[PDB]
């Protein structure tokens, strides 16, 4: 926790000092939380520890041809990222989150983002014409990567659905011209009490540069975007297979 | 002997407070004073001002009840089943006395909601619903000529077997819920209970007695045609043999007791299949009716 | 007297309770004002304060 | 047989009704449903959400779809022109009819479409300079100069710390909106307007870019409702939907 | 068999049998075979005012004396108001002339 | 452990059940295992034949015909119920006549 | 002709209903029923009392009928080798299809097929020996060694003064057992096992009987229920029942 | 069915009666009715003006 | 009142009693809490004892 266990560093591109920048409105860690209930003969564990640190995945440049990115969950949970030694075994997972988004750049750039998280984001793929009833979903597109994946009709949001009405959901406006914080927890999102370690895929995390970035010649054509996450309140527990031992 | 423990994720302080009952708004506020009132000042223009409070003939007096509209109407058109108000022709099912369609007297049919393009865009603004169901039958024939007939309706609940030919023993069966009515006789009005295994209506691993979600490798979501085994329905011809008059018989959904959750931007795309919400992304559209310029209207 | 949800599990406090009635006089699911539970309308001990004055520590 | 009446008015059928239903499976206890958050108790505070605003809705193609939501304000002309106008009208074309509000006044006949808006800026942070923004009341003409559109009301926005301004649209209801006895005989349908007018020039200080971008936002309040449950129609089909 | 429904103030017109506006949803509509006895129904105060008066209350559009920005026409329905509309249930024509 | 028994017994300070009131739970009692009411009898009249040529037909209660039924009942060997009845004619082809 | 009103539900037949009965005989009072023991209060109470569950089911013929219920523990091998698994599915095939649980899922459609089991050993009185008894939770594989299968969850039996072993199975539920639109399409379906292992050779002094047999029993506690009462589906006719 | 009793005056139709009528439009409230002057109470007060 | 079996014999004590009622309002047979002849759940005197130490005599 606090700042520092396996990887410590607190200096960035622009190896910023001065303070940080976060803008709390709960009060400090607002207790834990539930545990709900179940119908059948299964029942879940905590694994406290070693996933209550903060994680920093890699840093995805912003440039001017830029079309946003998202990510799904808990894809980068599992192996496909930092993680992977206590999330492919298991079989039931539920947390809430504590994700925090720091951006950088001088006085001189202009431009601004958007973050929103949409629960149960199922995206329609590309489509436009790979007529698809239910056949087979893919799995190449829908989990690519830590990394995310830039999208390709921001408009329509790649899957038919309008950009305008995004704000619906928990959203903050990262605006290049005042601040760089952004600050936004996430609980718990799910129809049954437990999800599985499987494709069953939780809320999905979008970015949409709306005001478009740019600058004069002579300066930094690229800004960086850091990504962290906190699981606040994990569990992980189920396994049953072949020969045992 | 034990030499380690760290849960902590907690806050203390003013967590609740005290319990009451007092459902009545007061005077709030009053006014506070800040400086000069000028136009071009030198900061900023088009200041602004305050007030105090009051709720109709409840809140302070009741001398005066001048209200907008001398009570033209009810004010609470707006709720989710006001929304979900009418009843729509979702089935339309056609017997004929001979043909293609249905020639052996027997037409299956199931419950779903793609049926009217418009009525799966006013329900897919939410993600998790939870709503009971409510079905009528008309029959009437292609002329519209009410006939003496005989009529056997039947509900097939989740995972039960599909009656294929009229000699079916599920045609009998004990189980499956059945109704018969002459249709000379006024409409079969009749309710459907809550039928989902969880707490809200969500596809994916929910039908077929095998596996089911994404990735197949165990389970195919095809169960022949009659794809993801859920609430269908079936109707004959009441007879040893085929019937004397041609039919068309028609359904009516209606929902109560909505309660929804969650809800995501509507749509800005035509739909183009089932269970899986592509788009026309050659032929990606605007929204709105574009104008010329912005300068003028 | 009152259910839970319908049998053990809790959630369907006051969402669920009873089932129905006869033909002729029935009933439906919902709350009442007296006779609840617990009333969750307990809570805002500040409503109006100073009306500025809060901290200029900076 | 009983002492009863003959009753004129049975054994017909109403759509818009309700009466003694009939379940089918009395030995039945469906899941009982826990509290999953986010429950929407009623059609509106979706009619008050903010939701970005198109207002340059002149591109028509598919990549230039972007720029439909944010217009410029680069420093060309600087002291007396015009930037953009609309309408108040919700659910009949442009640009409500791009955000929620409007897509839910698509369901109703008493409609507002008005109420308080917000404009964020993006300039870098160096940019300075004073837009005048008008509202013009129903029944009245558009003002031909900026003097004309500083009376009545408006207000003087800001770059140096404002970053933000909610100017608000009042409510007033005199006339008639739809009288027709038949269609095709009476076209008098009339709504105030919203000017946007450069009050100075956009100073920059040498280094900083020319052209930036403010965007809009719509919302309302808690005063007006919706009313006269209507059935939608729209083209949202394409005929294949297998 | 006979289909009757109201019609709201400003909805479409419903002209031909073919006619989505005969299914629609928010239009209320009444089944009953003729052989039943008569199918008595009640209609609210539509009116957007306090009291019945024309002029401009009709049409989406403008209205009242000295047009200028719309016609109180509406082509054959002057006055968009509560109407009425009736089919005869079938895929096509009746046997029987009505009245 | 200890012991707790719903929302009665001990706190009633959260009700956390599994599912949050999905459907009923109790559709396991005698009378919902013998629910449905099945079709035992198929009495056949002819206008002319072999079968029941002169109107009349007898029929008696059983169970045998069917096995099924014969299955779920025979699990006990002691049993105490009453019983109704409901009666359909129909011609072979479905419709009524006046008779 | 009262002032009634007609009712659109009436003049229909349901099969699942109830009303208004009428009885024939007025003048009747059937015998008084005495208290008679064994009275069934619920079809449960049967999901719980023992019964013996066959797991050797190789045999299909009529004379060897006998050992399906039963199987050897004999001493060829014993050090790392499996003596036989089965999965945990009530209603749908193998070896609680032969068990009162089983036949009474055939009546459901939400079952589980689970919990405690019963193993009575039959060795003389002079065998030891050690049998390791695993489980695997769903969604996962059998262990392809003994020290594998030690993992997770596992008990040692033995034979010194044991004779009996109750091991318990949990009940989890995550994913969706079946939400087929349409049938023919999905045939994704999986359950946890369990499996039993040879941890010790069987030990035996010069005089005892080499082959020894281990039985095995099933039942359930007071737990899980059935639901959504559908109707069976068998084969148990013969047509000619006269 | 119901142990009641065929009734020798229904199925008919009278021109000056009334009974249970049926609305509608549920989700509906119209204008509240303000008090405006010069609200006649009965027939009459224009047979002696 | 109260009838032991229906008119002379015991072993229907709560299994049969009373007859019927009208068309519209009908009930049937069923034992209620309250006004009972005498409640059979008295017994259960022990619940818990001693954990363990019971008789080690041999
Ligand atoms: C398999 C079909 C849906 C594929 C996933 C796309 C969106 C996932 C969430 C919406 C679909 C399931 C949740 C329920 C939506 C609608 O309200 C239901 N059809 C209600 O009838
Ligand atoms: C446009 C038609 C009327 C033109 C003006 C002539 C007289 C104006 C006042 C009377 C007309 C509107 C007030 C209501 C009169 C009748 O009571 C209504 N038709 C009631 O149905």
């Amino acid at each position: 926790s606090d700042r520092v266990a396996q990887l410590t560093i607190g200096n960035s591109t622009i190896t910023t000092q001065e303070a940080a920048n976060i803008i709390v409105g709960y009060g400090e860690w607002p207790s834990y939380c539930s545990d709900s209930d179940a119908t059948a003969v299964d029942k879940p564990t905590r694994p406290d520890v070693s996933v209550n640190r903060f994680y920093t995945l890699d840093t995805k440049l912003w440039e001017k041809s830029s079309k946003g990115w998202y990510w799904k969950f808990p894809d980068v949970l599992t192996e496909t990222g930092v993680f992977g030694q206590n999330a492919q075994f298991h079989y039931l997972y539920r947390s809430g989150f504590c994700i925090h988004v720091q951006c950088n750049a001088s006085k001189f750039h202009q431009g601004a983002l958007l973050v929103a998280v949409l629960p149960e984001y199922v995206i329609g793929s590309v489509a436009g014409g790979t007529g698809t009833e239910d056949t087979h979903p893919p799995y190449k597109q829908t989990q690519p990567g830590a990394d995310g994946f830039e999208l390709q009709h921001p408009y329509v949001l790649d899957a038919g659905i309008p950009i305008s009405q995004l704000t619906v959901c928990p959203h903050q406006w990262i605006n290049l011209r005042t601040n760089n914080c952004a600050t936004i927890i996430v609980p718990y999102i799910n129809a049954l009490p437990f999800d599985s370690a499987l494709n069953h895929c939780n809320f999905g995390l979008l970015v949409v540069p709306i005001s478009p970035l740019d600058y004069d010649q002579g300066a930094t054509p690229v800004i960086p975007i850091t990504i962290t996450l906190a699981p606040m309140c994990s569990e992980f527990a189920g396994l049953r297979q072949a020969v045992t031992q | 002997g034990d030499r380690v423990a760290d849960v902590i994720e907690s806050s203390i302080g003013d967590s609740v407070s005290r319990a009451l009952t007092r459902a009545l708004p007061a005077p709030t506020g009053q006014d506070t004073q800040v400086s000069s009132h000028r136009l071009d000042t030198g900061k900023v223009p088009a200041l602004q001002a305050a007030e105090i409070g009051a709720s109709s003939n409840a809140s302070d007096e009741s001398m005066i009840e001048t209200r907008c509209v001398l009570n033209s109407h009810s004010t609470a058109e707006t709720t989710l089943d006001s929304f979900f108000s009418r009843a729509g022709l979702v089935g339309e099912i056609d017997l004929p006395l001979e043909g293609t369609t249905n020639p052996n007297g027997y037409a299956n049919w199931d419950i779903d909601i793609t049926g009217y393009a418009q009525m799966r865009r006013k329900v897919e603004l939410f993600t998790y619903m939870r709503f009971d169901a409510e079905f009528t039958f008309v029959a009437c024939t292609p002329t519209g000529q009410v006939v003496p007939q005989l009529l056997q309706y039947m509900f097939v609940p989740p995972g039960a077997p599909e009656p294929d030919s009229r000699e079916s023993l599920a045609w009998q069966t004990a189980t499956n819920p059945s109704v018969f009515v002459k249709l000379s006789d006024p409409p079969a009005q009749v309710s459907v209970p809550f039928m989902s295994p969880a707490s809200a209506y969500q596809w994916f691993y929910d039908g077929y007695p095998t596996f089911g979600e994404h990735k197949q490798e165990k389970d195919l979501e095809y169960g022949a045609c009659p794809n993801n085994m859920m609430g269908t329905f079936s109707v004959r011809t009441v007879g040893t043999s085929k019937s004397k008059y041609p039919l068309v018989i028609r359904i009516y959904m209606r929902m109560k007791h909505v309660r929804a959750w969650i809800p995501r931007p509507m749509r800005n795309q035509n739909y183009l299949f089932k269970a899986n919400p592509n788009y026309a992304g050659n032929f990606i559209k605007p929204t709105g009716a574009s104008r010329t310029a912005i300068t003028t209207l | 007297s009152h259910e839970n949800s319908n049998s053990a599990t809790e959630g369907s406090t006051i969402n669920y309770t009873t089932i129905n009635y006869y033909k002729d006089s029935y009933a439906a699911t919902a709350g009442k004002q007296s006779l609840k539970q617990d009333p969750d309308k307990f809570a805002n001990p500040v409503k109006d304060i100073f009306t500025e004055m809060a901290a200029p520590l900076k | 047989g009983f002492p009863t009446e003959l009753k004129p008015g049975t054994n017909q059928f109403l759509t818009t009704d309700d009466g003694v239903s009939a379940p089918i499976l009395p030995n039945f206890h469906p899941t009982p449903c826990i509290h999953i958050p986010g429950e929407v108790r009623n059609l509106l505070e979706l009619c008050q959400v903010e939701t970005i605003l198109e207002v340059n809705n002149v591109p028509t193609n598919a990549t230039s779809l972007m720029e439909r939501l944010r217009f410029p304000v680069s420093a060309q002309a600087g002291k007396g022109e015009l930037c953009a106008v609309f309408r108040a009208d919700p659910g009949r074309s442009g640009p409500w009819q791009s955000t929620l509000l409007g897509q839910l006044c698509g369901y109703y006949t008493q409609w507002s479409g008005s109420l308080e808006v917000t404009f964020m800026f993006t300039g870098s942070f160096m940019a300075t300079g004073k837009m005048l923004i008008a509202y013009t009341p129903p029944g009245g003409p558009l003002p031909k100069d900026r003097a004309t559109a500083m009376l009545g009301t408006h207000v003087i926005w800001d770059f140096g710390l404002q970053s933000s301004v909610t100017l608000v649209i009042p409510w007033i209801s005199n006339t008639h909106y739809r009288a027709h006895a038949r269609d095709g005989v009476f076209d008098y349908y009339t709504t105030g307007l919203v000017s946007i007018w450069y009050q100075t020039n956009y100073v920059v200080p040498i280094g900083a870019p020319n052209t930036a971008y403010i965007i809009a936002l719509a919302a309302a309040q808690k005063n007006f409702t919706m009313k006269l449950c209507k059935d939608a129609s729209d083209i949202l089909q394409t005929g294949t939907i297998q």
